[PDB]
Formats: structure tokens, C-alpha cells, sequence
């Protein structure tokens, strides 16, 4: 869905 | 357990033709360091991650819109971008946002600058708004709720302590957000319109921020 | 100068087959009971009369949903309309505006039930709505500014005497209003959509408030 | 302008 949101926020 | 010396870290950690152009491409490059400032405030990020997203997906323009404003306090007129670029009311006005461009000025900046705002403040209000617990979808909107009541018990006691001859200051404070929701929910309005008739480019992060839901 | 008592006196004194229909011819009856409600707030009718206009202008829709949703306290899923009527969720889904009374009960009625609000607290709230030193056109904002500062100050000090044992009351009030805000622009939205597309009957005083500005 | 209002906010 979000997924430069999800990467960023991963680690 | 939400120590105000936290939150002013995180403020610290991350400090830096078409004006309408200019601050889209600004925001897009805020959003990531967003991102960064939010992991700083205390307890985000031991939320899950579908909260952490909730969050700053309900909350980006608001923060954005309280971070530029307070930085733009000593600017007459006008906005000072993280580029370093100053946007004056006029070049607003000539581009066709004056209205949404002067309410920023006169319900944020203005009023930042004449209760000389400060910075573990300003972070304290951006906590309050990231800690958003009325946010749709949340796995544990107590949990949240419970955040946003330790940064404002936090916040009040900064207050109390470090102005005590203004005793209105918190409740002064917290009376900017009503202003900072209806802004941002204005703003949100004016990108959806820029998107739709393709008058300025949206760079990636933005866009995404403008997705669905 | 600003006596809560006052306030509370404001409030008791003026206490009372498509819900969308329904609804707004509530609206309409209670934009009288507003104008005579705010005439009883201290100080509001000592305003110049076209400020008066501004502050009622610019707040009816936030000062009206406030008071529906105290009312509706001990409703389950539902409103309690000035009419007595009650509308439910499953009504207001089922005529296509379940999205917004859904914010409505879950961010405002269930939390004003969670904390007990009691009457002086939504009276100083919505004295707070009015007195609104960001309304555009305001002969003099700093003279509303200072009314809306002493009604926060008599309400915090009403809080910490009536509920010392809740020394955040005073912040979770206050921190319902970006909620407000934000719903009161949603409603407004509807509004005018059922103008334009004629769906529902619009009664006179309500007409007028959506006309411009 | 706005008449219904100006009318009940007089007196
Ligand atoms: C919602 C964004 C977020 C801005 C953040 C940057 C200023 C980032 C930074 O440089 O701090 C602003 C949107 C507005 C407005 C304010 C200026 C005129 C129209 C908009 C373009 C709709
Ligand atoms: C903005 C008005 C003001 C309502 C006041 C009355 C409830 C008066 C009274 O009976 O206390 C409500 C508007 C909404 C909403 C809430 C219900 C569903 C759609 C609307 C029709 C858009």
C-alpha cells in the first residue's frame, strides 16, 4: 500500500 | 517517562518560479526527515508499525505545516522553506494560494512569534498532534491516547515551570491546534486540486501521502 | 469578570424519514436558540454588532454539534436531536452519511461520556468556540482574544476546584477541539453539497449561514 | 447582507 512510508520506518 | 529534553532532541536532530512548486518540492524532501524525527519522540517506535503508518499518514501536514511556521518566526511576511528558500505573502498571492498562505501567517507564525514559542514547545504540540489517538484504525487507540496525555502533563509542567508569570500559556498553546487542523485540512484541499489538474509536480513521497485512504 | 456560573446559566437557560432531513430542520430551530445563547455569554453583546456576526458566522456549526453531542451523552450509537428525536447510526448509514456521524459519536459523544463533561465544562468550550480571535473581519481580534483568555482561565480554575483529582481534565477539554474543528468543516462540506444537488429541504436561517462569505 | 441574523442580534 504506503510503501515508501513502510520502508523508511522500517529498522 | 515522556522527558521534554527528548522531545527537544528530536527538534534538534532534525533542524536544517512557482512558489506552490517550490513548497510541494520542499515538502516532499520533509517528509523523510519526518519520518526520522518521529522515531526520536518516546515510545514510537515500540508502536506497530501499522500504527506508526496511521500516525504519521493522518498527521504529515499538520507537522509539516507547525515545523515551517515556527521556523518562518523572525521572517516578515513570509515563509522560510528547509531549502533555505524565503517565500514572501506576495509571490503566494500572485500564484493563487494568498488566502490559505495569509491564515498560516496570521493563526501560526504571527501568533508563534508573539508568545515567543520555543522549541521544546513547538515539539511538544507536534508530539501532541502525531499522538493522535482519534486516528482511524489503530490497533490500541488507548495506548496512543495515553502517549498524548504524557507529553501534555509534560508539556504543562515545562510551562508552569519555565514561564510561571504566564499561567495561560499552556491552555495558549494548545488553542493553536484547532487553527493548525483546519490549515492543514485546507492545504490537503489545495493539493488534491493541484493533483487532479496537474499544475505543479508531486514528487513520490508526497504522492503517497495523497493516496488512499 | 468571566463567571462560569454565568456560563452555566447560558446553558441551562437555553436547554430543550430521512435523518439528513431531519437534522437540519433541527439545525435551523436551534440557530435561534444559538443567537439567544450567545447574548446570555459575558461581554458578547457588548461586541460591536457586526463582530457579533463575524464570531456566530464563523462558530454555529461547531457551537451547534457541541451541544448535540453533550446532549446525546447517554444515547447508545446515536443523537438526540432538540426535537427529541433520536437518530441512530444505522439510520444516518443508511442515507449515506454514516462516514461523518461516525466521527461524531466516536469523537465526540463517547469521549464527552468517557470523562463525565459536565455543563459549565461544554458551556466554557463552546464560550471558548465563539470568542474566536481568528474569525476574518474582526474589528478588533485582540478584544476577543482577551474575552476568549478569561474564559480558559475560569475554566481551568473550575476544573482544578471541581475535579483536583484530575490534573489533565483541563487539557482533554481543550484537546476535544481540533476534533470539532475538523467535523464542523465535514458538516459544512455535506451542507453544501445538499445545496447544490437539492436533496433535502433547507430552511431559512440555515440558507443563510451557508451563503457567502 | 445576512438579514436574520443582523435582525435577531438587534436589541
Ligand atoms: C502542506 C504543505 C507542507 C509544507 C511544508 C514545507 C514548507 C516543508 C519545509 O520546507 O519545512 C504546504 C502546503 C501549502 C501552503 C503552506 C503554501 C501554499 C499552498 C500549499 C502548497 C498548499
Ligand atoms: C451541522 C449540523 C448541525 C446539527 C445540529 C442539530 C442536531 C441541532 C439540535 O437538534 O441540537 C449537523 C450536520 C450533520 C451531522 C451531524 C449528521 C449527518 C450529516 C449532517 C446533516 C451534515
Amino acid at each position: 500500500k504506503h510503501k515508501i512510508l513502510h520502508r523508511l520506518l522500517q529498522d | 517517562d515522556m522527558p521534554v529534553e527528548r522531545i527537544l532532541e528530536a527538534e534538534l536532530a532534525v533542524e536544517p518560479n512557482d512558489p506552490v512548486t517550490n513548497i510541494c518540492q520542499a515538502a516532499d524532501k520533509q517528509l523523510f526527515t519526518l519520518v526520522e524525527w518521529a522515531k526520536r519522540i518516546p515510545h514510537f517506535s515500540e508502536l506497530p508499525l501499522d500504527d506508526q503508518v496511521i500516525l504519521l499518514r493522518a498527521g504529515w501536514n499538520e507537522l509539516l505545516i507547525a515545523s515551517f511556521s515556527h521556523r518562518s518566526i523572525a521572517v516578515k511576511d513570509g515563509i522560510l522553506l528547509a531549502t533555505g528558500l524565503h517565500v514572501h505573502r506576495n509571490s503566494a498571492h500572485s500564484a493563487g494560494v494568498g488566502a490559505i498562505f495569509d491564515r498560516v501567517l496570521t493563526e501560526l507564525v504571527s501568533k508563534m512569534r508573539d508568545m515567543q514559542m520555543d522549541k521544546t514547545e513547538l515539539g511538544c504540540l507536534r508530539a501532541i498532534v502525531l499522538f493522535n489517538p482519534d486516528s482511524k484504525g489503530l490497533s490500541n487507540p488507548a495506548e496512543v491516547e495515553a502517549l498524548r496525555e504524557k507529553v501534555y502533563a509534560s508539556l504543562e509542567a515545562y510551562c508552569k515551570h519555565k514561564y510561571p508569570e504566564q499561567p495561560g500559556r499552556f491552555a495558549k498553546l494548545l488553542l493553536r491546534l484547532p487553527a493548525l487542523r483546519s490549515i492543514g485540512l485546507k492545504c490537503l484541499e489545495h493539493l488534491f486540486f493541484f493533483k487532479l489538474i496537474g499544475d505543479t509536480p508531486i514528487d513520490t513521497f508526497l504522492m503517497e501521502m495523497l493516496e488512499a485512504p
